[PDB]
RNA sequence: ACUAACCAUCUAGUAGCUGGUUACCGCCGAAGUUUCCCUCAGGAUAGCAGUGUCGACCUUCAGUUUUAUGAGGUAAAGCGAAUGAACUUUAAAUAUGUAAGAAGCCCUUGUUACUUAACUGAACGUGGGCAUUCGAAUGUAUCGACACUAGUGGGCCAUUUUUGGUAAGCAGAACUGGCGAUGCGGGAUGAACCGAA
RNA sequence: CCUUUAGUCCCUCGAAAUUUGAGGCUAGAGGAGAAAAGUUACCACAGGGAUAACUGGCUUGUGGCGGCCAAGCGUAGCGACGUCGCUUUUUGGAUGCGGCUCUUCCUAUCAUACCG
């Protein structure tokens, strides 16, 4: 067994894109993770596979849910984010 | 040298007894011609093995770091020598201690 | 130096550059040349085996290698036998073409005045 | 499979080699002291300890500032 | 027997033990009857051995 | 909702592993190895042995010596030669590569799409020269090419050369020899010793 | 950009007074690039190669190291017996297969015999 990073294996287009992918051997650019919505949403989602098999169904859809809120804030933060450096 | 300490995993499986461990050796200081019993600060280079370096084998021809303090030795500046090079000589496994002789 | 395809050249193995470094077996070896490059050479070697001779190829630069003279001394001996040939005939009168293992020597007198023999000892003491 | 066919195939050159390269590292160490102690007979011009640093670059240090 | 002694004995012709042969001095075949020397015994016979 | 025992047969199931495998005499007779591919219960090429066909005739050939010339200038003599293993007129011992003919060397001028300032060079051809020692010795139990076929792919010991190491052992490379498939005499006896097949 | 090396005792800053430290100069040495790369007598797992027992005129009562002396070998190096220095001095538990019976042998003898 090797892995598929040591192969040099493409990246195959299905139902989850594959995006802009980067060049190999080049400068892939680092995006950091500071904002305190940003470690929210990387933490809710860990929590969600940590925490992982529920029977109750309105506590599986409220985890949901505040994943699905933790990135609404994140888009609505970056968008903000985005207007202000646009215009000031 | 310490007593109690911990080592790295690296080499914490490693064991050295109390009946193999030295303290101090016979060092001869050639030109004040006297050999005087001096303690063992550090072991520098044994010249067979980077591990035995590592672990403080003493071995023949084996350079370590001993305290001369008490020979007197006057440097250029005016000071007193607390420290020198001194080569192993001996076989201490064969023979129950460690003979140095001093390099000055 | 100029070398072309077809010659016969020795191997010195200087240590001056170790850049195309044979090996002690190569070294002080004699063979013809069979390839040549922008500046090793391929040289055709005759290798020993353990109870037979192969051929081996090896690939030895400009440094190491130069010309041999064995055939020059081979040439030299068919142009001295042709001349000596030719002037034999026009002479009339017969010449050994042919060259002799080296005879024993014949026999001969030596005088022993103002060349007295010296008595030795086994040992010079002195 | 073709490096490890190589590897099985000079296995034992290896060993041999490594034993011999450690023998000559041997060699090189103790002429290196012999030199050390027969500069420090010559002459020298220290101070109270020895260099904190380590022995080979120490050793080095020393005949080269002669 | 080493190989140079073994051909050079083929080709003095000493095939088997006690195979003594006649050969014409020179320098060449002395040389070879000086290396073959531990193998053969050789000298300058007369008139009578001839 | 889901997914034991014995009898006969398929079955003479599947093995690369074990054991065994049937008269005599004669002739010829090994290998334990190079290289390539690939991770096997390994293949391919070459080698040793043999058969057939084709070409010549000791033609030729050769684990050899000699001559010539390399890698070893290694020892030695001298410095009333110069200079100073690193000096040399000279030059050891010792093994070792190559060459020694018609399968030759040249010289001469016709062509070429190559090349050159140019019929100028190189290649392709012509003429000549030696057929009697045709261009060292000794041997020669022939040699070469193609095609095909079988058994082999292990090593142990020792001499010499050499690398390293130990307190001493010892470890590793090259050649050669012995033993494998070898009887016989000798060493009281015997894998490794001596003589000799 | 700092650090080291040798030099003129050539210049600035800081300190102390009857001298220093840090910089400055001459020219050697150290530090395609945020994707990853190099390296280790080290550890863990997995795998490969070599080696596969081993001692067998072996073993016993007198240490090792450095100096001095040292017949010689040699024409610097090897070097015994001693002596000096360290261990080492001016007042008196270790151990982590065992045990018992019988035969015979060894002497490196505890007793008995005889001796100095």
């Amino acid at each position: 067994v090797y892995s598929e990073k040591e192969l040099g294996i493409p990246q195959l287009n299905t139902v989850t894109p594959v995006g802009v992918t980067k060049p190999k051997g080049k400068k892939k650019g680092k995006v950091f993770v500071d904002d305190r919505e940003s470690m929210n949403t990387i933490l809710a989602m860990v929590e969600a596979e940590k925490q992982g098999q529920i029977e109750s169904k309105i506590m599986r859809a409220r985890q949901l849910e505040e994943i699905r809120e933790a990135r609404r804030i994140e888009a609505e933060k970056k968008e903000a984010e985005r207007k202000a450096l646009l215009e000031n | 040298g310490p007593d109690f300490t911990r080592r790295p995993v690296k080499y914490e499986r490693f064991i050295r007894p109390m009946g193999l461990r030295y303290k101090k050796a016979n060092v001869t200081h050639p030109t004040l011609n006297v050999t005087v019993q001096l303690p063992i600060l550090s072991v520098k280079k044994n010249p067979s093995n980077p591990l035995y370096t590592q672990l403080g084998v003493l071995t023949k021809g084996t350079i370590i770091e001993v305290n001369v303090s008490d020979l007197g030795i006057v440097t250029a500046s005016g000071k007193i020598a607390w420290g020198r090079y001194a080569q192993i000589t001996n076989n201490p496994e064969n023979d129950g201690c460690v003979n140095a002789v001093l390099l000055v | 130096r100029t070398y072309r395809v077809g010659d016969i050249v020795d191997i010195k193995v200087n240590g001056a550059v170790q850049k195309g470094m044979p090996h002690k077996f190569y070294h002080g070896k004699t063979g013809v040349v069979y390839n040549v490059t922008k500046s090793a050479v391929g040289v055709i070697v005759y290798k020993r085996v353990k109870h037979r001779y192969i051929e081996k190829r090896i690939n030895v630069r400009i440094e190491h290698v130069k010309p041999s003279r064995s055939r020059e001394d081979f040439l030299r001996r068919v142009k001295e036998n042709a001349e000596l040939k030719k002037k034999a005939k026009a002479e009339g009168v017969p010449v050994q073409l042919k060259r002799q293992p080296a005879m024993p020597r014949e026999a001969h007198t030596v005088s022993i005045a103002d060349n007295k023999p010296v008595t030795l000892a086994p040992v010079a003491y002195e | 499979a073709r490096k490890q066919r190589d590897l099985k195939k000079f296995g034992k050159a290896v060993q041999v080699q490594k034993q011999l390269e450690r023998a000559k590292q041997k060699r090189e160490a103790l002429d290196k002291i012999n030199q050390l102690k027969r500069k420090r007979a010559e002459g020298g011009a220290l101070g109270a300890t020895e260099a904190d640093d380590p022995f080979d670059v120490a050793v080095d240090n020393e005949l080269s500032r002669d | 027997i080493p190989p140079k002694p073994r051909k050079i004995l083929q080709l003095l012709r000493l095939r088997q033990i006690n195979n003594g042969v006649f050969v014409k001095v020179t320098k060449a075949t002395a040389e070879m009857i000086k290396i073959v020397e531990p193998w053969v015994a050789y000298g300058y016979p007369n008139l009578k051995s001839v």
